[PDB]
């Protein structure tokens, strides 16, 4: 089961690391 | 039932502590979620009043 808690906590991180957000005045 | 209580009534009164803001007479305030301005009435940039508002 600890590989199954590994991989919860790498999509974890996946998800996130991968929200950004920019300015209005920005594109 | 006691701790739970008390705590959820502060925790709801500092979120609508944080949540209120007010928008001084001389100045009007822009609203910004994440990077842009929220918008309303057919895409159309929204300026508020000097009036009480309530921010997420």
């Amino acid at each position: 089961r600890v590989v199954t808690i590994a991989a919860a906590a790498i999509v974890i991180i996946w998800a996130a690391s991968g929200f950004y957000t920019i300015k209005e005045a920005e594109r | 039932m006691r701790k739970s209580v008390i705590a959820i009534i502060i925790i709801v009164l500092v979120v609508l502590y944080m949540s209120v803001f007010v928008v001084k007479e001389g100045e009007r305030g822009i609203t910004l979620r994440f990077g842009k301005v929220l918008r309303d009435d057919d895409n159309k940039p929204l300026v508020y009043e000097p009036g009480l508002h309530f921010k997420i």
